C-alpha cells in the first residue's frame, strides 16, 4: 500500500528511504534494526513506520487496467 | 443420457477452475490470490 | 483523438454505444464494461 | 564577553540538526519557542490537487493527500503571501506555486513516480520556493506512487503558505528534543523504582554538562531552571537554523502584536 | 481519555494516521413485463409524470448513469430510470442522504434474461474524528 510519506509521530521525511531500506537487505545483506539505523531512522516513532509497512501496492500493480 | 439441473458449486474446490489455477492465473482472472 | 465512453474488463479498450447496441465488447464476449472518468476535472485538498 | 541574557552555545551541528545548549531563560520561554517551531512557522506545500487522469491503484485523494506531505522549498516563503490575503480571485503568482506531474507505465517493469518529477509551471518569481526538497541518495526523493503497463496519472498542484496549525503538511518541524536538570535537582520528577532509583533509570548524555548531586548538601528549594538541551531537527523545507531563528522570530512577532493591539485599543475612544 | 476513550495526536491523524476508505455499491436493473413492457436508463424530467426525485439529476450523463469522476453529495441521483404504466414514472436511485463522496466506477453488464444490469460504486475517505471508535 506504498511507503507512508513521512512518519505519523514526528513526521520526519520517510517516503524516499523505502527503496534504500529494501536494498540494505536483499543486497547489502544487513538486518532490519541496523538497516534502519543506517537510513537515519533513530527513535522508534519513525522506525516502526518502515519496519511495519507492507508494500501491498506491488501485489496491486500486479493486476491489469 | 439426460441433463438435470445446476449444482451451485463450491469455490476453490475440485470442480472449481481455481483449484488448479495458481499465482498468475488468479491475478488475471481478477480473483484475489 | 475522439471521445470514448465504456470499457472492457480484460480486453479493456474504449468502446461506447447505446440502447439495443448489445452489451458485449467488440471482441471479448465478456459482457462487463466500465464507464471511465469524466472529461470534467476533479480536485482535492492536500490534507 | 557580551549579550544581555538568553544566551546559546550550539553543541554539535549539521544540515539536518542543531543540537544546541540554550541557557539562562524561563522554561516557559524555552517551551514557548519549542512549540512555535513545530506549530506556527510559515512553510509551503501543495493544498490543491487537480486530477486529470489516473489509472494507479492509489485512488485520487490517496495521492492527493501524500502530495501535501511532499516537502517543498520555502526558503524565501516570507515573500509569497497567503492566498487569503492577496487580491487575486483564488490564487496567483504572488501567493502560490503551481506544479505538474505526469506518468505513463512504459517500462513494462514497475515505473515509479517521485517527488523529483514535479514540474514548477508558475513563475518562481526568482526565489527559492517550490522545489521538491530532495535528500534521496540518488536524487529521486519521496516515492509518490507506482504503476504498471498503460497506467497513467495527470495532475496539477497548487502550493500555498500555511502553518502547522492549519495542517501538519506545513510542519517545517519534524521533532525537537527537550530536557533540563538532568540530575533532577529541582525534583520535577519522582522516579519510580523497584530498587535503586539510580540503577533502574538510565542516566543521560546531558549529565556530563552539569554537576552531579553530591549527597551531604540539603535541598536547594530556591532552585529554578536554565540550560535546556534542545535538538531542533528539520525536514528540509527550511534550513535547520531558520526552523530555530524564524521560530525565535514568529514568536517574537506575536508577542508584539499583543502590544500592537494594546496601542490600537487605547487610541480608541470617541 | 477518561472512561474508556482516548486522546489522539491530531498532527499524526493529518500525516495520515488511521485514515481509511469506504465503498458502497448502489445497484439496479431494467424491469420487464412479459408483454414486452420494459424500463429504461435515461435522464428524465417533466414528460407528464411529475414522478421524479429531488437530487440534482444533472450529474447523470445521458446513459442515465454518473461518470466515475463526479463528486456526489446530498441526495443527488446515481441512476436515472423510468417505467411504463397504462407515462414516465421514476425509479431512479438517490445517494444515501447521510453519505457522500466521489463516484468510483460504474459498470453495465447484461443479465441472465437480457436486462441492463448496473452497479455503481462510491468512494469516500474517512478521517478519524472525535467520536470514532477504536
Ligand atoms: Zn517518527
Ligand atoms: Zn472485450
Ligand atoms: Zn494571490
Amino acid at each position: 500500500m506504498i511507503v507512508p510519506v513521512r512518519c505519523f509521530s514526528c513526521g520526519k521525511v520517510v517516503g524516499d528511504k523505502w527503496e534504500s531500506y529494501l536494498n540494505l537487505l536483499q543486497e547489502d545483506e544487513l538486518d532490519e534494526g541496523t538497516a534502519l539505523s543506517r537510513l537515519g531512522l533513530k527513535r522508534y516513532c519513525c522506525r516502526r513506520m518502515i519496519l511495519t509497512h507492507v508494500d501491498l501496492i506491488e501485489k496491486f500493480l500486479r493486476y491489469n487496467p | 443420457k439426460v441433463f438435470i439441473g445446476r449444482l451451485p458449486i463450491m469455490l476453490r474446490s475440485k470442480n472449481c477452475y481455481l483449484s488448479e489455477a495458481t499465482e498468475s492465473d488468479l491475478y488475471k482472472l481478477k480473483e484475489c490470490p | 483523438t475522439a471521445t470514448l465512453k465504456y470499457i472492457c474488463a480484460e480486453c479493456s479498450s474504449k468502446l461506447s454505444l447505446s440502447r439495443t447496441d448489445a452489451v458485449r465488447c467488440k471482441d471479448c464476449g465478456h459482457r462487463i464494461l466500465l464507464k471511465a472518468r469524466t472529461k470534467r476535472l476533479v480536485q482535492f485538498e492536500a490534507r | 564577553m557580551s549579550e544581555e541574557g538568553p544566551q546559546v552555545k550550539i553543541r554539535e551541528a549539521s544540515k539536518d540538526n542543531v543540537d544546541f545548549i540554550l541557557s539562562n531563560v524561563d522554561l516557559a520561554m524555552a517551551n514557548s519557542l519549542r512549540r512555535v517551531m513545530i506549530a506556527e512557522i510559515p512553510t509551503l506545500a501543495i493544498d490543491s490537487v487537480e486530477v486529470e487522469t489516473n489509472t494507479t491503484v492509489l485512488a485520487d485523494e490517496f495521492i492527493a493527500h501524500r502530495l501535501g506531505l511532499i516537502p517543498l522549498q520555502s526558503m524565501d516563503i516570507e515573500q509569497l503571501e497567503y492566498s487569503r490575503d492577496c487580491f487575486c480571485e483564488d490564487h496567483c503568482d504572488k501567493c502560490s506555486v503551481v506544479l505538474t506531474l505526469q506518468a505513463f507505465g512504459e517500462s513494462e517493469s514497475t515505473t515509479n513516480v517521485y517527488s523529483k518529477d514535479l514540474v514548477i509551471v508558475s513563475n518562481l518569481m526568482g526565489r527559492n520556493i517550490g522545489h521538491p526538497i530532495i535528500q534521496d541518495k540518488e536524487g529521486n526523493g519521496v516515492l509518490i506512487c507506482k504503476l504498471r503497463k498503460g497506467q497513467e496519472l495527470k495532475l496539477t498542484c497548487v502550493a500555498k503558505k500555511g502553518i502547522a496549525k492549519e495542517h501538519a503538511k506545513w510542519g517545517p518541524a519534524a521533532a525537537i528534543e527537550f530536557e533540563y536538570d538532568p540530575w533532577n535537582k529541582l525534583k520535577h520528577t519522582d522516579y519510580w523504582y523497584e530498587q535503586d532509583s539510580a540503577k533502574e533509570w538510565p542516566q543521560s548524555k546531558n549529565c556530563e554538562y552539569e554537576d552531579p548531586p553530591n549527597e551531604g548538601d540539603p535541598f536547594d528549594y530556591k532552585a529554578q531552571a536554565d540550560t535546556f538541551y534542545m535538538n531542533v531537527e528539520s525536514v528540509g523545507s527550511i534550513p535547520v537554523d531558520q526552523v530555530v531563528v524564524r521560530g525565535i522570530d514568529t514568536l517574537q512577532k506575536k508577542v508584539a502584536s499583543i502590544l500592537l493591539a494594546l496601542t490600537q485599543m487605547d487610541q480608541d475612544k470617541v | 481519555n477518561q472512561e474508556d476513550s482516548m486522546i489522539m495526536n491530531q498532527s499524526s491523524i493529518d500525516r495520515g494516521l488511521f485514515r481509511s476508505l469506504f465503498f458502497r455499491s448502489y445497484m439496479d436493473q431494467e424491469k420487464k413485463y412479459g408483454m414486452s413492457i420494459t424500463e429504461t436508463f435515461e435522464k428524465p424530467q417533466r414528460t407528464n409524470t411529475l414522478r421524479m426525485k429531488h437530487g440534482t439529476y444533472d450529474k447523470l450523463d445521458d446513459d442515465g448513469l454518473i461518470a466515475p469522476g463526479v463528486r456526489v453529495s446530498g441526495e443527488d441521483v446515481i441512476i436515472g430510470k423510468t417505467t411504463p404504466i397504462s407515462s414516465k414514472r421514476d425509479a431512479s436511485t438517490p445517494l444515501r442522504s447521510t453519505e457522500n463522496g466521489i463516484v468510483d466506477q460504474v459498470l453495465v453488464t447484461t443479465n441472465q434474461d437480457g436486462l441492463k444490469f448496473v452497479k455503481v460504486r462510491v468512494r469516500t475517505t474517512k478521517i478519524p474524528q472525535i467520536g470514532d471508535k477504536f
